[PDB]
């Protein structure tokens, strides 16, 4: 899972283009894209972690300079793909209709109180990932530690800037759904969660900034003592 | 930048467009999206969450020490207190800028960003220039991209969301405003301020 999208670190990727200001959807097909998220996530398609991953398999240069929304797309078509609920060649001729008639009309469809329900049920109460486990926590604050070098191919939230670096436990969090299982259609399988202080000389180096730290949060089994 | 590869940004929408409106017709079709859920999810994220939300917690934290220290523990528990919370929050982590540290917010995997006080990410958070850059050059780039000079002397401390947690900064109370009411002092909360790359308003 050392994907493109694994950027942090990443150099020559160019300035930041910032407008002065900007709506929340810049066209219609946004909110469409948008809305898809709570649908297909209620519909069973992907949770939160399969979603993604769904991404983080994109071809890496439509990636770095396709639409954020886009990457949504890309990642329902992956799991509605994968889940066969959506079958690629009726999607294929159907854009080609769509290409061809822009202004046809989508299909005859009935509304449904409770996806409203569900939508303000989401948005207002949560998606917790929180979770209790048995294991009491294996750290505490002050520990030091030293994040794996794994490099598994599937899903997991572990950039490659921090992999083999140590760290200092900064706050325990409690336990969450755990994402290499979780991304990889494994289950919640919850761990314990972490935030770590890292260094700006341990990540980048002798020339780094002194007066400069990383928080990042790490998963039980990301981290062992770096021995203290 | 340039990619001499790139179609126009009009024939990448025009390609886009199509694509969605197939894709929608399917899920459409499937009985689990319809016009009225789309158009729900579009109103809530364009008139109703915002930073606006944010802005309130940071002035009830300017003005009440003890709501301060509670948010500082629990950032979920706190915003609750005020009807803020939900989708993309549900474990909120505030930090606090001083004149010894200061704080600045980053997804680098994703997007991750803390919805129920802020909504959507703006564009360039999510892109990955930003992404790419604020962990390891995170002065140089507050001051080049937001005018920011952060001293070299003092700390600055990135947070990468990782995980579900979501963090969120608390921005120093600007100079010059004793005694001002919560609605001129929110006045001076922006979405960047709670993001780290900019601090409050002044004056
Ligand atoms: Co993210």
């Amino acid at each position: 899972m050392n994907g493109v999208y694994d950027v942090g670190g990443t150099d020559g990727l160019g300035p930041i283009n910032r407008p002065a200001d900007e709506p929340v959807f810049r066209a219609e097909w946004e909110k469409v894209a948008f809305a898809m998220f709570p649908a297909t996530f209620r519909a069973g398609f992907m949770g939160l972690d399969e979603f993604r991953f769904g991404i983080e398999q994109m071809n890496p240069a439509e990636y770095l300079e396709s639409p954020y929304y886009w990457h949504w797309i890309r990642t329902y078509i992956h799991h509605g793909v994968r889940t066969g609920k959506i079958d690629l060649e009726e999607l294929e001729r159907r854009t080609q209709y769509y290409r061809e008639n822009p202004d046809a009309p989508l299909p005859e469809h009935e509304q449904k109180p409770e996806l409203i329900e569900f939508v303000n049920q989401a948005v207002y109460g949560g998606l917790p990932a929180s979770r209790e486990v048995d294991r009491p926590p294996k750290f505490k604050e002050g520990d030091v530690v030293r994040f794996s070098t794994a490099s598994p191919k599937g899903h997991a939230r572990r950039a490659r800037y921090v992999r083999g670096k140590t760290g200092t436990v900064v706050k325990h969090h409690g336990a969450y759904i755990y994402p290499d299982t979780a991304g990889n259609g494994l289950g919640e399988c919850p761990e314990h969660l972490y935030t770590v202080r890292f260094t700006a000389q341990e990540l980048w180096g002798p020339e780094g900034d002194p007066n400069s730290s990383v928080y990042y949060d790490c998963w039980e089994p990301y981290i062992e003592l770096v021995d203290t | 930048t340039e990619n001499i590869l790139r179609k126009s940004d009009e024939e990448i929408q025009k390609e886009i467009t199509a694509r969605v409106k197939a894709l929608e017709s399917m899920l459409i079709e499937q009985g689990i999206l319809t016009t009225s859920m789309i158009d729900r999810m579009a109103e809530i994220y364009e008139n109703e969450v915002g930073p606006h939300l944010g802005a309130k917690v940071v002035v009830k934290a300017w003005t009440d020490p003890e709501f301060k220290k509670r948010l500082l523990a629990d950032g979920t528990e706190a915003c609750k207190e005020l009807g803020i919370g939900g989708l993309q929050g549900e474990d909120m982590m505030w930090v606090e800028n001083t004149d010894e540290v200061h704080h600045v917010v980053v997804c680098t995997l994703c997007s991750c960003y803390p919805w129920p006080v802020l909504g959507l990410p703006p564009n360039w958070f999510k892109e990955p220039q930003y992404r790419s850059r604020v962990v390891r050059e995170p002065r140089q780039l507050l001051k080049e991209e937001f005018g920011f000079e952060v001293p070299p002397s003092k700390e600055i401390k990135v947070w990468d969301s990782s995980s579900e947690m979501r963090f969120v900064v608390l921005p120093q109370r600007p100079a010059g405003t004793d005694g001002w009411s919560e609605e001129e002092l929110a006045t001076l909360v922006t979405r960047e301020s709670m993001i780290g790359v900019e601090p409050a308003k002044a004056v």
